[PDB]
Order: structure tokens, then C-alpha cells, then sequence
RNA sequence: CUCCUCAUGGUCAGACUAUGUAGGGAAUUUUUGGAAU
């Protein structure tokens, strides 16, 4: 529900999800399928992967986003009728002087 | 407010079933639906208990005297999940 | 096929502009895989690509610069957007930062030589050349002026790698 | 090296106590002479480090027996991030507001270490004259020389000189420090007593260590006080990033 | 009072402690512009008169 | 056990059971002798041992983890702070504690349990009946 | 345990949400009965 749509909101958004090394060099003590506890953490396809190229290609692979969209919608896939740049562009500056 | 409520608010404009403290049953599309359950009904076909019908134009029913309603199953969507 | 190459820009491909090289090592770069294309940017969107960019003292330094230009390059939006995202939004100072040289290398990549609209996009560059900027890049670290870098720029045959031609 | 060896290592230190000998300067009534009790000692060499310099404050007043002699009542532990033969250390401490304390002067401070000299080192001058510069000429220093089977009390003085040093030269100068030498450096009197006994101060946080805490030291900066019981300089307050990056060993 | 000021005093220890710790977890003129440009398009027009002076040798050549 | 470490290999989490059912005990043993003895260094960290036996976790663990409704996100963030517990103890004012956390929601709640916290004004007069004897 | 009121801290342009030494959940639309036979 709401919480899905939270978890949507984070798998959106790379700038959060580039990180998971936040461990950088750490030690942890404890067939892809349904996590490994360890790794990189793929919901959608129920997938944890021990690198990161594996993680974010898989992402960047098309089951992965037929997944993602069978979860919800598509917006994955979705002119410029210069309202785009215009009312978009506008609201980049505005937001972006929102956050600074 | 009441959850119930809200979902009973958002019911107007369809057509909805009443069944009143007496027992008599108003099928009709529901105007108005205020806080208190009080609710205003159009086109209303009416079966009795005895099992005659009739039919009126304009309806208004307090709702400490309804029963309860029957509600269009669209609805049953969301946002009540949560 | 090699890679996408497809569509316009002078008759042949549009990634022909890159060398194969330099663009294989960002279509191979983590930045390129994760922030870009078709999952991130839900298939090829310019406004998006820009919060991208616009998203990223300052951490983004002019490899990820490179992978931006490239996706620029690969979408090709329209002269007139260039035009829009270059002389609007006057009411904000943080907004163009480093979308400057984004938007000026990206153009001298594309043509030369719409044809006046694109002179006018130049010139306007050369007054942003005389509007007295400063920023910071990397690859080794070396600040430089907007001033050195643009006319150094068009002046020069490669920058940060990438050969240019003579408009 | 890091928290487990010397950690492990510092309950060996009530030991170091056992055997206490000083090379026995002249006494001299010409100028005033310390007297230092027997248990403060001790528990500043329990909470002190092997390796790590550890330095507090000292305090006292002049009893009315002798105006010359200087008691040491009340040790005050501050702020301070320690090194190696080198340690980083807060602002003379504002401790009127506790009670016991009528008129305390600022005596001196008091620091450990592992060399034995006759003199006092850059690390330490420097830091003396950061403290002292304007405020008090005349206070002393006491350095402690530890090693296993005994401890050592070697009581140091300052001249005007070192002060103008100090101001000068703070970060590095080995130079000149070399050229600057002992000389400026005259050895104080200071006796050790099991006939008064003392009590200690401590920051409000009582985290007085803040090795592993860098980013809350401050030089310059202001700390409430309280009297209480110092910790061990490795402890489980003073070493809490520990507790995170052991439970984050094995994560979540 | 003196009590106020203790509380506010670790109100911004802590504040300042904790704007420090978040940084802990984030790292876990004109004129020399004109004259510049002054001297370097002194350069291209030195290097065009280099490449006409070059251009005259080579009509002095072919006269010659 | 004090930090809440559950495991995958149950041999060691076996003997951690055993370790969980007679720990405090053992801990409140040794310092309920030390207490006997007379002993000040081994009965404060004695006492703190078998309070962290009883409560699972440390000292640098800050105490709102011991509270049931008290959030996590919240106790993590004091962990990380950075911060002594004197100071939050201090703080008074519900909207500048949510501050001083950082997260303005919550903060009210976290008021509320710093108040239910307990916080003692102590104070002690001592004076000698007699030069052997002193009340 | 739940709903409201109030207080509150936060967020948004009155609403929403956590907490509370708080008040409350017998006089017409709900919980102190018009039911009983």
C-alpha cells in the first residue's frame, strides 16, 4: 500500500539506492533466490547480488523493469511541447533553491 | 469523523440500497448523505415487508432509522484498504 | 550493432560524435549504468535527464560530466530547449552552475556551420565567456575560468579527451 | 596498538605503585614546595594509559602551617585527546560554581609519560605556555614517568623564556625545540604523603577522553564540572564507537 | 539563570555535536580574464601573421 | 548477548541460551559479594554488568532502547549523535528536544519519556555525632 | 482497546499523524434501552 509505494519512492531515486556500502570494509558473520541475508538487496525480483555491476545491470536489464512495472504501473516507460522544459525546468530551479 | 463515513460519502451519485428500522427497503440513487446518516434518495422503488412495492420521486430518511445501507461494489477499490 | 547509434545529427548516427573508447568506458562506468538510460530516465527523457544532473562545496567536479555530455549527445533534444534551459530561470543564481559548459559543449558537439538560431546560441556563449565565472574540474585537479575554458575551448582541437571540429 | 593491547594492559597498572622513587633534589625553603598525597597519585595512574600521554589539571591552596608549602586538595580532569608523547587539551576549567571550593588557585597540572628526562619536551612546553601564557607564570608541571614495576614523580618549573616559545612555536618545530633545550626547565619540589589525601573534578559529560570522539573535542571551548570518580582511559563510555562496529560486525 | 545557561550551553554542545556527526555520516579577476583574452587573441593574430609571413616566403620562392 | 546478537550457527547460540538463563544471575552474585566486601571499582561496573544482563544492551547504548514504545529510528539517531545523556536529560522544552534530535516528529514523545525517566535533585548534609561516629 | 474533546510537537494549504499525571464516551442520529407481554 502506502508502504509500497514508500518502497517504490526508494527504488525510484538511485542517488539513495547507489548506496549500500555504507559498511565500506567491514566483516559480517551470518542459486539467487529469495535474498542471500547478505549482498545487494533486489525486492522486485526477490534477488541479492554479492557485486555491484550484477546489482545495477540486472537493474538496468528489461526483466528486472517488467517486474517493476508488473508491481504497479509503467511509468518506467513514460513530445516536449516546451511545457516540459518550461514548467519542469522552472520547477527544478524553484526546488532546487527549495533545498538550498 | 467515521470512516464508515467517509466511505458513505463517497457513495453519493450511486445507486444504494436502505433497509429502515421498520424494515421496509429504499432502492434509489442517494442524493445526500450527511454526517448523522441522515440521507436524501431519488427514483426510489420501495418494497414493504408485506412484500408491496411502490414507487416515490423524492425521499429523505433519518439516520437513526436506517438499518443499514447496501453500497455499489465499485467502491470495495480504496482507499479503505489502509 | 554497435551499442544504440541511432537517429540524426549529421546524416550518419548520433553517437558517432564520442569515440569508442572514451564511450564504452562510460556505457561500462557504474554512473552511466545506475543514474542513466531507460530505467532511470524511464526510457529517453531530457527534462529527467536533467534532474539527474541538476541533482548532482560541490561534489560533481567537470567521468560523470563525460557520462551527462554523452547521454546529451544520445537523446539530442531540441535547439529550441537549448535555448529555453540556457536564458531562462534568471530568479535563481544555482541553477545553471555547472549546466553552463554542459549545455556549451554539448552544442559545440552537435553541429557546425537553425543555422542562425545555433550562431546566436554561440555568441550568447561568448557573452557568458565575458560574464566572469569560475568553476572547478577534474579528470588530477585544475580550476579554471569560463573565460580560458570556453574560448580555449573553441580555439582547441580535444577537450578532456574528446577531438572537436572547426565550426 | 589500538583499544584490546593496551586496554588489557592497564589493569597491571595498580602495580606500577608499589616500588615509587624519585631522584632526591635539595630541599630548599627559598621557594614554595608541593605536597602530593599517595591515593590521587594512584588513581591517575589507573586511569591513565601505557603508551598514551594522560594530563589533568591540579589544584590546592596554601595551608596555615607553612604559606610556602602547597597542598595538593583537588585534581581536576579536563577535556583532551592524547597521542603518543603528545596530547591535546581544553581551557583552564571555571569551577567556582561547585562547593569545596573556597578560593582554590590554580596550581599547576600534571601529565604522564614514557621517556625519562630531566627536562620537559616541546609537546609539553608548547602546551604549558598555551595554558599558562597571560594567566598564571609561576604555576608548575609534575610529569609522570611510568613503566611496569614503578612509577616515577619528576616535578618541573617554567621561566619567562619558555612562555614566549611556546607562543611562538606550536605545531611541529623540532629545531626548536632542540636548540631551546632543558635549561629553561628547573625542577620543582613536590613530596608524596599518605598524611592528607585528595579529590578529583570531572567534565559534566564525564567522558574526560576523547580519543576515538574527534569530532566533539573542542581546544577552546566551554564544559560544566562535577566531582565524581574518573573513568579508565579505555572504557566503555570512552569507547563507544566500539559497540557500533561490533554489533555492525555482524550487521543489522 | 546559571542553571538556564548550563542547559543552553549543552544545547549547543549537543547541536554542534550533532551538525559534526552528520558530517561524520556525509563523509562515511575579471580584469586578468580580459587582458588574458587580449593576450591570447595577441596570439591568433601573431600566429596568422605567422602563417602570412609563411605564405610570403613561399610567393618570395616562387618568384625566385 | 549484551549487544543482541542472534546467529546462524546454533552451537554458539545454544550456549548463549544457557548463558541468557544464568547470567544475571551469576553477574548479581559477584556483585552482591563485592557489595559484602566493600569494594568500590568492581561494584559500580558490577552493578552496570547486571543491569546490562537484565536489559540487553550497553552503556553507550542510550537508555530510551529500554523503554517499549520508544521508536527505533530514534534511538539510532542518539546513538550516532554523538551526545552526553546529561544534556538530553537537561532539555526541557518538548519542540527544542525534537530539535536537538534532529527529527521534528516525535519529539513530544520523546519529552514525555525523558519526564518518566527517572531524575533525582540529591543533596547530602553529613555531621559527626561524636569524633567515632558520623551521621 | 476504541472514538471525540483538549493540549501538544511536527508537516501541508483548517486537515493529517505520534505523545499526553489531561476531560470525557446517562436528555432526540448510535454505548446507559420504548421496552415488556
Amino acid at each position: 500500500p502506502i508502504e509500497l509505494q514508500a518502497l517504490k519512492s526508494k527504488y525510484t531515486n538511485y542517488d539513495h539506492l547507489i548506496k549500500g556500502s555504507l559498511k565500506d570494509l567491514n566483516k559480517r558473520k551470518l542459486s539467487f533466490k529469495r535474498g542471500k541475508k547478505f549482498g545487494f538487496y533486489c525486492d522486485i525480483c526477490n534477488l541479492t547480488f554479492k557485486d555491484t555491476l550484477q546489482y545495477i545491470d540486472h537493474l538496468n536489464h528489461k526483466v528486472h523493469a517488467i517486474k517493476f512495472e508488473n508491481l504497479f504501473d509503467e511509468p518506467l516507460i513514460i513530445d516536449v511541447p516546451q511545457e516540459e522544459f518550461e514548467l519542469c525546468y522552472h520547477n527544478l530551479i524553484k526546488d532546487f533553491v527549495e533545498v538550498r | 469523523n467515521g470512516i464508515p463515513v467517509k466511505l458513505l460519502n463517497e457513495a453519493q451519485g450511486h445507486i444504494v440500497s436502505l433497509e429502515l428500522t421498520t424494515g421496509a427497503t429504499y432502492r434509489g440513487k442517494l442524493v445526500e448523505s450527511e454526517d448523522s446518516m441522515n440521507v436524501q434518495l431519488r427514483d426510489v422503488i420501495a418494497t414493504e415487508p408485506q412484500g408491496a412495492v411502490t414507487h416515490m420521486d423524492q425521499i429523505f430518511v433519518r439516520g437513526s432509522q436506517i438499518k443499514f445501507i447496501v453500497v455499489p461494489d465499485l467502491l470495495k477499490n480504496a482507499p479503505l484498504f489502509k | 550493432e554497435s551499442n544504440i547509434s541511432p537517429k540524426q545529427l549529421n546524416n550518419q548516427s548520433v553517437s558517432l560524435v564520442i569515440p569508442r573508447l572514451t564511450r564504452d568506458k562510460i556505457h561500462n562506468s557504474m554512473y552511466y549504468k545506475v543514474n542513466l538510460s531507460n530505467e532511470s530516465l524511464r526510457g529517453n527523457t531530457m527534462v529527467e535527464l536533467l534532474k539527474v544532473m541538476i541533482g548532482a562545496h560541490l561534489h560533481m567536479m567537470v567521468i560523470e560530466f563525460k557520462c551527462i555530455l554523452m547521454k546529451l549527445i544520445e537523446i539530442r533534444p531540441n535547439f529550441q530547449q537549448l535555448n529555453f534551459l540556457l536564458n531562462v530561470k534568471n530568479e535563481n543564481g544555482f541553477d545553471s552552475k555547472y549546466i553552463i559548459a554542459l549545455l556549451l559543449v554539448y552544442a559545440r558537439l552537435q553541429y557546425y556551420y537553425e543555422n542562425d538560431l545555433i550562431k546566436l546560441f554561440k555568441v550568447q556563449l561568448y557573452k557568458y565567456s565575458q560574464h566572469y565565472f569560475k568553476l572547478k574540474s577534474f579528470p588530477e585537479l585544475c580550476i579554471i575560468h569560463i573565460d580560458e575554458l570556453v574560448d580555449w575551448l573553441a580555439t582547441q582541437d580535444h577537450i578532456w579527451g574528446i577531438p572537436l571540429g572547426k565550426c | 596498538n589500538e583499544w584490546r593491547k593496551s586496554a588489557i594492559a592497564n589493569t597491571l597498572l595498580y602495580l606500577r605503585l608499589k616500588n615509587i622513587y624519585v631522584s632526591a633534589d635539595d630541599f630548599v625553603e627559598e621557594q614554595n614546595v608541593y605536597v602530593l598525597p599517595k591515593n590521587l597519585l594512584k588513581k591517575f595512574i589507573e586511569i591513565s594509559d601505557v603508551k598514551i600521554q594522560v594530563a589533568a589539571f591540579i589544584y590546592g591552596m596554601s595551608a596555615k602551617d607553612h604559606p610556602k608549602v602547597k597542598e595538593i586538595k583537588t585534581v581536576v580532569l579536563v577535556p583532551q585527546l592524547g597521542h603518543v608523547g603528545s596530547v591535546q587539551i581544553s581551557n583552564i576549567p571555571d569551577i567556582g560554581d561547585l562547593p569545596d571550593t573556597e578560593g582554590l588557585e590554580l596550581l599547576g597540572w600534571i601529565h604522564t609519560q614514557t621517556e625519562e628526562l630531566k627536562f620537559m619536551a616541546a609537546s609539553e612546553v608548547a602546551t604549558h605556555s598555551k595554558l599558562f601564557a597571560d594567566k598564571k607564570r609561576d604555576c608548575i608541571d609534575i610529569s609522570i614517568f611510568s613503566t611496569p614495576g614503578s612509577v616515577s614523580l619528576s616535578a618541573y618549573n617554567l621561566t619567562d623564556e619558555g612562555y614566549q616559545w611556546g607562543e611562538e612555536n606550536k605545531d611541529i618545530m623540532n629545531v626548536l625545540s632542540e636548540g631551546f633545550e632543558p635549561t629553561f626547565s628547573t625542577h620543582a619540589q613536590l613530596l608524596l604523603s599518605d598524611r592528607i589525601t585528595g579529590n578529583f573534578i570531572i567534565p559534566s559529560g564525564n567522558v574526560w577522553n576523547y580519543t576515538f570522539m574527534g569530532t566533539a573535542f573542542n581546544q577552546e571551548g566551554d564544559y560544566n564540572f562535577k566531582y565524581g570518580i574518573p573513568l579508565e582511559f579505555y572504557n566503555e563510555m570512552h569507547r563507544p564507537v566500539h559497540f557500533l562496529q561490533f554489533s555492525e560486525l555482524a550487521g543489522d | 539563570d546559571d542553571a538556564r545557561v548550563l542547559q543552553t550551553k549543552k544545547e549547543n554542545m549537543i547541536k554542534n555535536i550533532d551538525k559534526a556527526n552528520q558530517v561524520a555520516k556525509n563523509y562515511e579577476d575579471s580584469e586578468k580574464e580580459r587582458q588574458k583574452w587580449f593576450e591570447r587573441q595577441n596570439e591568433r593574430k601573431q600566429k596568422h601573421r605567422r602563417i602570412q609571413l609563411a605564405k610570403q616566403r613561399e610567393s618570395e620562392e616562387y618568384e625566385a | 548477548y549484551f549487544s543482541q546478537l542472534k546467529f546462524e550457527g546454533f552451537a554458539l547460540n545454544s550456549d548463549i541460551v544457557f548463558i541468557h538463563q544464568n547470567a544475571g544471575r551469576l553477574l548479581r552474585a559477584m556483585f552482591e559479594i563485592c557489595l559484602k566486601r566493600g569494594w568500590g571499582h568492581p561494584t559500580r561496573m558490577l552493578l552496570n554488568l547486571c543491569k546490562s544482563a537484565t536489559t540487553k544492551m550497553w552503556p553507550t547504548n542510550c537508555p530510551l532502547r529500554q523503554f517499549k514504545t520508544c521508536p527505533v529510528e530514534v534511538i539510532k539517531r542518539l546513538e550516532a549523535s554523538t551526545v552526553p545523556w546529561g544534556d538530553y536529560l537537561q532539555l526541557e522544552t518538548p519542540a527544542e528536544v525534537g530539535r536537538a534530535i534532529r527529527s521534528e516528529k516525535y519529539g513530544k514523545q520523546v519529552y514525555d519519556l525523558l519526564k518518566r525517566f527517572p531524575k533525582m535533585s540529591v543533596t547530602c548534609n553529613a555531621q559527626p555525632i561524636t569524633r567515632s561516629v558520623m551521621r
